[PDB]
């Protein structure tokens, strides 16, 4: 567990890698986005750019496909996306590295999660904020880069949740190009499984049971050619809920939901849950100050592994 | 019972606090060492009792020591402890 | 005087130390309020949160403080429930355009190490530590720690994982080799 | 007046002997009586919190001090454990020679037996019984009859 300074001046919220695992992008409270490199032969992190982005603590930031290029969105609670592009032709660590490209400004609320699509239903993205409201966002102008068209709006909430309640909501795709669109969208203590229909808009789909509390983190475990999609949850309670998916009006295809696996090991909030490249490893980080990993042995049921303390 | 940081006291690491008993008849002066969390850390400096019933409490940032505590019979104690 | 705003929520003000414009009184009924100086100036408190600190602040004279402004950081204060939980309410700004209106973004709650507490206070520790001086009901101060909880752990595409905490800035990495 | 001691009638040394014949011929005809001290034992909540942090050691939202939890304990002989423990904590931070008065002179807390008979027989003076009177205040009931 070797440790390196980020360099924030306040609380570092999401943290992400990318396509190619050598660049993190880390945003923070302090209204700055943060980007770090791998050097092949220093083998540390060091910082390639830092500059401000919002006016409000930047919560969740997104790397793109690399076969569409170098663009970072970053959602904050000043209720506006913004899109970073970058020009090698610059000095690193300058603050000029990251050249905005757009600003979403279609949001009337403070944004808390941002997730771009799989590289092959195109530059697409999506929204979600304390409104209810999942907003998906189309590059459909091949020249620039700076005219991103909303497509859906959907209404995952039917009232906005109050100024003095928490509220979390979490996004995760499916990295399947053999299977409909989908988009796992978690509301305030919902989980919803969205498809694109045959009429172009969005669909309800199914609906993933349980989640007494809230729900922190959403990831759809990567396909890797099995017949079953799984889904990992992190609630405000103890659970770790892994859901397993089986794909067989206006929709291309029915699915099913079973919930495989409940642990409560532990003992808190399930703040992340995360995926291997090959969804054969589950990262779980709680209030016990352990991380968890998880794997499937001897069956598909999921059981626990070495365990993390900090 | 009262916990009141204290700053603008100590040239060192340390952080001054003030105390008042659940009772409320004494003022107990601390002096707490951040960087070490052993429950021996809160070290006891002095302790002003005679006081009736205290309700209040406050203290001067500039010079050191000058504690000033209510009370709800009506009189304003001003002192020092450090 | 500059103004005179009538609530009832007018009990132990607490300034914040990052933002003096912002104050934070509770009530009679136990119902916080965190203000802005400015929007009374000019008027709604920025939040209100029913029932969360203790009641009887007409009737009883003798009251402990359950709720402290954090002095670690800013957008932050702490509650104290029942005696065995601290509730530290993070919250986020958004500024409709200098006044930032405000909403509860997390809560993170710590076990007390023993039960029966009425007061508690902060001590600021390096590297954007937090520790909590309590004082127990029968007049025993302890100490007691903030553990560092993990806030994402991400995995890689080479099995690395990366661990990002809630309460500091550097972030842990297990690699491969 | 408040009853004191009979040297405060006395007007000099000379006058003593014959000031305590005149005593003596007041109790001899039933006129005088003395007044005795009886001391039981009283334990508050303080006391009882910082035993039950003890045995834990092997409302809340205001501090009212004018509700106390009080307790007398009336024969500290047969006390239980926890009142055992009691009386052990009502000497904390006193010195060694309190401690010592104390633990020899527990098992005539109990209002029954006077101090001038617990001087007379575990041979102790006026002076370490005032000290152990003046340290122990709140926690020792004075009662006063012949």
């Amino acid at each position: 567990m070797q440790p390196f300074d980020s360099g924030h001046d306040d609380l570092v919220h999401d943290v992400v890698y990318d396509f190619y695992g050598r660049h993190v992008a880390t945003c923070s409270s302090d209204q700055h986005i943060k980007v770090f490199k791998l050097d092949k032969d220093t083998s540390n992190w060091e910082l390639s750019d830092s500059w401000r982005a919002h006016d409000s603590s930047i919560v969740a930031i997104d790397w793109a496909s690399p076969e569409y290029g170098r663009i970072i969105a970053s959602a904050s609670y000043d209720k506006t996306v913004k899109l970073w592009e970058e020009d090698p032709d610059q000095e690193e660590c300058s603050g000029r590295r990251w050249n905005k490209l757009c600003t979403l400004n279609d949001s009337k609320g403070s944004l808390y999660s941002v997730k771009f699509a799989p590289a092959h239903l195109g530059l697409k993205l999506a929204c979600l904020g304390n409104d209810g409201i999942l907003r998906l966002y189309d590059a459909l102008e091949p020249s620039d880069l700076r005219s991103w068209t909303l497509t859906s709006e959907m209404k995952v909430l039917s009232i906005p949740p109050a100024n003095h309640l928490q509220s979390d909501f979490c996004l995760s795709w499916c990295p399947s190009r053999f299977s409909p669109e989908k988009l796992a969208v978690s509301a305030l203590e919902q989980a919803i499984i969205y498809q694109r229909g045959k009429d172009g808009k969005l669909h309800v789909a199914a609906k993933l049971p349980g989640h007494k509390s809230l729900i922190r983190s959403i990831s759809w475990a990567p396909s890797i050619g099995r017949w079953y999609q799984l889904i990992a949850t992190g609630c405000k309670d103890g659970r770790i809920r892994i859901f397993k998916i089986t794909e067989k009006a206006e929709l291309q295809s029915n699915l099913q939901v079973e919930l495989l696996s409940e642990h409560d090991d532990h003992n808190g909030e399930v703040w992340s849950v995360s995926w291997n490249l090959t969804g054969t490893i589950l990262s779980s980080a709680g209030d016990d100050g352990k991380v968890r990993l998880w794997k499937a042995t001897y069956s598909n049921e999921f059981k626990c592994m070495s365990v993390i303390t900090a | 019972g009262l916990i009141k940081k204290v700053t603008h006291w100590s040239y060192d690491n340390l952080i001054d606090y003030l105390s008042v008993n659940p009772t409320r008849d004494e003022v107990t002066h601390y002096k707490v060492d951040p960087e070490n969390e052993s429950d021996e850390s809160i070290i006891k400096l002095h302790t002003v009792k005679d006081f009736g019933s205290i309700t209040c409490l406050d203290y001067s940032e500039s010079e050191i020591g000058m504690i000033g505590v209510g009370e709800k019979n009506g009189y304003l104690r001003i002192f020092n402890i450090s | 005087p500059i103004y005179q705003h009538p609530t009832r929520l007018t009990y132990d003000i607490k300034l914040n130390p990052f933002n003096d414009w912002q104050f934070s009184t509770y009530g009679d009924d136990g119902t916080l309020a965190i203000w802005d100086r400015r929007k009374l100036s000019d008027a709604s408190p920025l939040l209100t949160f029913e029932k969360l600190v203790g009641s009887g602040a007409a009737s009883r004279k003798y009251m402990n403080s359950c709720f402290r402004w954090s002095c670690v950081r800013n957008n932050e204060f702490a509650t104290l429930h029942r005696g065995d939980t601290i509730k530290r309410w993070r919250l986020g700004y958004y500024c409709d355009s200098n006044i930032e209106n405000l909403f509860v973004s997390s809560v993170h709650d710590t076990n007390t190490m023993y039960d029966r507490v009425a007061t508690f206070d902060y001590i600021p520790r390096s590297n954007n530590g937090t520790s909590l001086i309590c004082m127990r009901q029968s007049g025993t101060i302890y100490r007691m720690p903030i553990s560092e909880v993990c806030s994402k752990a991400i995995l890689n595409n080479r099995n690395s994982l990366l661990l990002s905490n809630f309460e500091n800035t550097e972030i842990d990495e297990i690699r491969v080799n | 007046d408040k009853p004191q001691a009979y040297s405060n009638i006395i007007p000099s040394r000379e006058h003593k002997p014959v000031y305590l014949n005149a005593l003596a011929w007041l109790i001899q005809y039933g006129y005088v009586t003395q007044l005795l001290t009886f001391i039981n034992i009283r334990v508050d909540k303080h006391i009882k919190m910082a035993v039950d942090e003890d045995l834990e050691k092997e409302f809340e939202y205001d501090d009212p001090e004018m509700q106390h939890d009080y307790t007398i304990i009336l024969e500290p002989e047969r006390a239980t454990a926890i009142e055992k423990r009691w009386l052990y904590r009502c000497i904390y931070g006193q010195p060694s020679d309190i401690q010592i008065l104390f633990n020899k002179l527990l098992k005539y807390f109990n209002g029954k037996v006077p101090m001038e008979l617990v001087i007379i027989k575990e041979e102790i003076s006026r002076h370490d019984l005032k000290k152990l009177l003046n340290a122990l205040d709140k926690y020792l009931i004075e009662i006063h009859h012949w």
